[PDB]
């Protein structure tokens, strides 16, 4: 059956259909109005419980087999006073000296030795793009109707790695994460991808480089396709683009190369409700011929009232990893655009020139080539992550 | 991650010691609560997201010390711990527990049975959760 | 868990990958360049050792290698002939070219590494004596405008960035190879260049323009959400920041 | 097998057939006029000049793979003796470099020297005329035996008839040994 | 050490006969016991004397049990 589970700790788990888990979990729910996404009640100190009562003493009289006076008691028990040791007028930015907890040990001990002049500072805690994105997204609504997520909506956790990896740091990944519906189709989320591949370009431009390309990688080439549960999800939908995924099957399927026999799909044919993929354990996506993205499924859950109910922002970019600008030799301040070989002046090969350098470097007024090198343009990675 | 630097061993004494008065009300525990002054956690100079990761971390463990095999007694207590992390934290909006599919049903059953043991306060307790909806219907905790 | 690592899906016998696609032929032939060689190391100080090791090598190896022929020839040549007065004319020879191996063991490494223009066997170099690591095009760069001991590798005296600062108005802060040879100090274009633009008020700017203030903004909005915003990024549009 | 492009084998290490024999052939050349092949098995030393060759046409990659490296992409069985083998003919070959004018300067080592093996190979009569001058033995008896076959003291005397007698005594049993004999392998 | 001091009481008791000593110890063969005797003499020449002096019983019982219990003594100590 379709029962998650485990297959290490905290790392991955076992496979199942995305369709079959979202019915088991819509039947656990359906019907008690706990996956609805209307605002339900909430609880409140007992100087003002008298309005909710009337709507709550029945309902939880039926549930809990209770008679009402019982209920008013239990309601009367387990009132927000008997908990709020904070007055609701309290900031959060004082630790509050009466207490006895470690934990607010420990946090005391941090904010003891950032109070100096020197280390003073409301700078950032971790990191920053969560909450900034769950801010400007979190408890939103489309402005359209047909931007609406459904009723018991299946929400999905997807990491996609960077094509540029560390290559010296194993704990960590590169990677950017969007929130996708079930009822989507891989093809939403192939369009959706903001990639600096998308952008490459080059040719040798040396003598003339006003004469850059006029075309990106994505106005040429639109192959991509997904890889899950030993299948391709490949993109035809243009005559740009070609199945990548046929040459990988002739290669592997030759020699004993460590996997199994794989099948080929359009990428429009399955939903992410139709995939049976396990969570944490990761896959493949790739792009533009040679780009390879590792696909994490971090999370999947249903959507709750809480959650961001626009539709126009899905893909939802959930988190966003840190990639270092390319920053030109010459000056070793400001961002590279062009990349030189065989160069007479550079003291190394390759090296990266910004658009002010290379031009008044390797040009006149007239604009005639000086010395010998050749040169290509070059878009960041680091600049368009 | 895991656990915040310092709250498991807070939730461990808080747990012990609950379960050490012999006692399921919710009275002994909200003594407890407020006679060490749980309820603070979540001030300190947490960022907004410095306090939405720490309430899902905190959530998550007491989810953790919630389920079997601990007994009656302390997982009761565990509930109790749920509630007042949910119900005292300070986020907007209300940070939600992780919640399992494996474990949700297992949770319900449980529910049922303190409705049946006729121990009230926890079930009211639980409702009072599902009310403000206070769980995230995930695969993992 | 790490073996997923790019490629996702490697070979288990020899750890090829699969063959060229046709899309990443057709993109080689237009010469799209990938992000993978935009990686480069900094060259360690034991890597100029061994650079300048390698090229010592290598001056040393040409300088001995005609001499040495010539002197196995002869010897050879004299177990071959048995007339006398040929014998000793042979022998002769190899006494000369014997003391000619010797005279380059005795010179000094400066007189090996020769001019900065001197010819070098960098392709070999960069295959052989690295075993491929550094290509042969950057090696030879890097030596002859870095590395070679005739290039100017003092700091930069108060007079030489005040005349530099004056001169390169003259041509308009253009055409650096002749700022560098007419700054008489032995510099080269890109040395110029670089601590010129360290120095500029034209590029690193305190003041600020219309057109970067109105662009900064557009990619700040469409950019931003809620208190981040790419600070370093941005500076690949507008010219004259970090 | 390395000759041909087979899947199994990476396309880096396949090669030209003619020029590999010919390299074999002269360190083989090499080996057995240095006193290497003699009261000795061939096949490891004829192992180490495919494997030094193999190594020595492309330094740049092949001299990272090992013997059982080399061996498995070969799919032969390599003799235990092979690398020993291995070790005394680089210890020739160090031997043969200190003569080069160029290659004493460069200070070699084990594994350095196999990038040079062509020109020790180009001029090898001479080399290994004027190191021969400094032979080839096993190492077990050229670690410098002071005393070699010692006369061992004259003891060809037998005395007169008996030199002794209690020997006799000694070499008999008790009648409590004889008995307990007689009891230990009842 | 052990091994070697059983082996000399051995040569007491019994003499030169190897094979009846490589029967009795629990896993040695014959060229083992011609190689320690091999070994040892040029250093015990005066101890072997004395084992060939010294015709100790050689019981069948009393020497199973002696090996028996010092062998499982060695072992457990070492
Ligand atoms: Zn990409
Ligand atoms: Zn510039």
């Amino acid at each position: 059956c379709n029962f998650p589970e485990y297959e290490l700790p905290e790392l991955n788990t076992r496979a199942f259909h995305v369709g079959a888990f979202g019915e088991l979990w819509r039947g656990r729910l359906r019907g008690a109005g706990d996956l609805s996404l209307r605002e339900p009640p909430a609880s409140a100190l007992p100087g003002s419980q008298a309005a909710d009562s009337d709507r709550e003493d029945a309902a939880v009289a039926r549930d809990l087999d209770c008679s009402l006076e019982a209920a008013a008691e239990l309601r009367a028990v387990c009132g927000l006073d008997k908990l709020k040791c904070l007055e609701d007028g309290e900031d959060p930015e004082v630790i509050p000296e009466n207490t006895d907890l470690v934990t607010l040990g420990v946090r005391k001990r941090f904010l003891e030795h950032r109070e100096e002049t020197i280390t003073i500072d409301r700078a950032c805690r971790q990191e920053t793009f969560v909450y900034e994105m769950e801010s400007h997204a979190i408890g939103k609504k489309p402005e359209n109707s047909a931007d609406m997520i459904e009723e018991g909506e299946l929400i999905l956790s997807v990491n996609i790695l960077y094509p540029v990896i560390f290559h010296k740091h194993k704990e960590h990944k590169p990677y950017q994460t969007m929130l996708v519906l079930g009822s989507q189709k891989l093809t939403q989320l192939r369009d959706s991808i903001r990639c600096v591949s998308d952008l490459q370009i080059g040719g040798e431009f040396s003598n003339t480089p006003d004469q850059a390309p006029e075309h990106i990688s994505k106005d040429l080439y639109k192959s991509a396709f997904f890889y899950f549960e030993g299948t391709f999800y490949n993109d035809k939908r243009y005559p740009e683009c070609r199945d990548l995924s046929r040459t990988i099957i002739e290669w592997s399927e030759s020699h004993d190369r460590g996997y199994g026999k794989f099948q080929t799909a359009r990428m429009e044919d399955f939903t992410f409700n139709d995939l049976c993929i396990k969570l944490g354990f990761p896959y493949l996506y790739c792009h533009q011929g040679d780009c390879e993205h590792v696909i994490v499924i971090t999370d999947i859950r249903l959507v709750h009232h809480d959650d961001c109910l626009d539709r126009t922002l899905y893909p939802l970019l959930i988190k966003k990893h840190w990639l270092w600008t390319r920053k030109c030799f010459v000056c070793k301040m400001y961002t590279a655009r062009w990349v030189t070989n065989n160069d007479s002046f550079a003291p190394e090969d390759p090296c990266f020139f910004c658009d002010v350098c290379f031009r008044m470097l390797h040009y006149d007024s007239e604009g005639n080539k000086l010395g010998e090198f050749l040169a290509y343009p070059y878009v960041d990675p680091g600049t368009f992550n | 991650m895991g656990t915040p630097p310092g709250l498991q061993t807070d939730c461990e004494a808080l747990l012990s010691r609950f379960q050490e008065t012999d006692s399921v009300r919710f009275e002994d525990f909200t003594e407890l609560w407020r006679n060490m002054k749980f309820g603070t956690i979540f001030c300190g100079r947490m960022r907004n997201l410095e306090k939405n990761m720490f309430t899902k971390e905190a959530l998550a463990l007491a989810w953790r010390y919630f389920l079997p095999p601990y007994t009656f007694q302390i997982r009761v207590g565990a509930l109790y711990l749920l509630y007042g992390l949910y119900n005292t934290q300070l986020c907007q909006p209300k940070q939600k527990i992780r919640v399992a599919l494996k474990d949700w049903d297992e949770v319900l059953k449980f529910q049922q049975d303190l409705v049946n043991a006729q121990h009230f306060d926890a079930a009211y307790i639980f409702r009072k959760l599902r009310l403000d909806r206070a769980f995230h219907f995930t695969a993992m905790p | 868990m790490g073996h997923f690592m790019k490629p996702y899906f490697k070979d288990k016998v020899t750890g090829v990958g699969p063959p060229a696609n046709e899309d990443t032929r057709e993109k080689a032939a237009q010469g799209i360049k990938a992000f993978e060689e935009l990686l480069v190391t900094k060259w360690k100080n034991w890597e100029k050792a061994l650079l300048r090791k390698s090229v010592v090598s290598d001056r040393l190896q040409r300088l001995l290698q005609p001499k040495l022929l010539k002197l196995e020839y002869l010897h050879q040549k004299q177990s071959k002939v048995s007339s006398e007065l040929e014998r000793q004319a042979l022998e002769k020879q190899g006494r000369e070219a014997e003391k000619e191996i010797q005279d380059i063991n005795q010179l000094p490494e400066e007189a090996l590494l020769g001019n900065r223009l001197d010819s070098h066997d960098w392709e070999k170099i960069s295959n052989i004596n690295f075993e491929g690591s550094r290509s042969a095009e950057e090696i030879r760069k890097f030596w002859q405008n870095s590395e070679h001991p005739s290039i100017n590798k003092q700091e930069w005296s108060r007079e030489e960035e005040e005349r530099l600062q004056a001169i390169a108005a003259a041509h308009g802060h253009l055409e650096w190879q002749k700022i560098a040879e007419e700054l008489g100090t032995s510099r080269s274009a890109f040395q110029c260049l670089q601590k010129f633009q360290q120095h500029n008020k034209a590029l690193k700017r305190k003041e600020w323009t219309e057109e970067e203030d109105r662009m900064l903004t557009q990619l700040v909005q469409e950019m931003r959400v809620g208190s981040h915003i790419p600070y370093r990024r941005i500076v690949y549009y507008m010219e004259g920041r970090d | 097998k390395l000759f041909q492009a087979s899947p199994s084998v990476p396309a880096k290490y396949v090669e030209d057939k003619e020029k590999m024999l010919s390299r074999t052939m002269q360190l083989v050349e090499l080996a057995n006029e240095t006193w290497l092949v003699t009261g000795r098995h061939p096949l490891p030393v004829i192992t180490a000049a495919t494997f030094l060759a193999w190594q020595s046409l492309q330094p740049a990659d092949r001299l990272s793979c090992s013997l059982a490296r080399f061996c498995k992409l070969a799919n032969v069985d390599l003799p235990y003796p092979a690398s020993s083998r291995l070790q005394e003919l680089l210890a020739v070959l160090l031997r043969m470099a200190e003569q080069l004018a160029w290659l004493r300067v460069l200070r070699l080592d084990k594994r350095s020297v196999v990038k040079h093996i062509g020109d020790l190979l180009q001029h090898r009569q001479s080399l290994v005329r004027s190191a021969f001058r400094d032979l080839l033995l096993p190492p077990c008896m050229l670690k410098s035996p002071k005393r070699i076959c010692p006369v061992p003291p004259v003891s060809t005397v037998t005395g007169d008839e008996n030199i002794s007698d209690s020997e006799i005594e000694q070499y008999l049993r008790t009648p409590q040994e004889v008995r307990d004999f007689q009891r230990a392998q009842a | 050490n052990k091994e070697t001091d059983m082996f000399f009481l051995a040569i007491s008791m019994v003499g030169t006969d190897f094979s009846m000593i490589g029967q009795l110890f629990p896993h040695r063969a014959r060229i083992e016991i011609k190689n320690k005797f091999k070994r040892e003499e040029k250093t015990n020449g005066w101890r072997i004397d004395k084992a060939f002096q010294e015709k100790r019983p050689f019981d069948f019982d009393f020497f199973a049990h002696l090996l028996q219990k010092v062998l499982a003594e060695e072992e457990k100590r070492k």
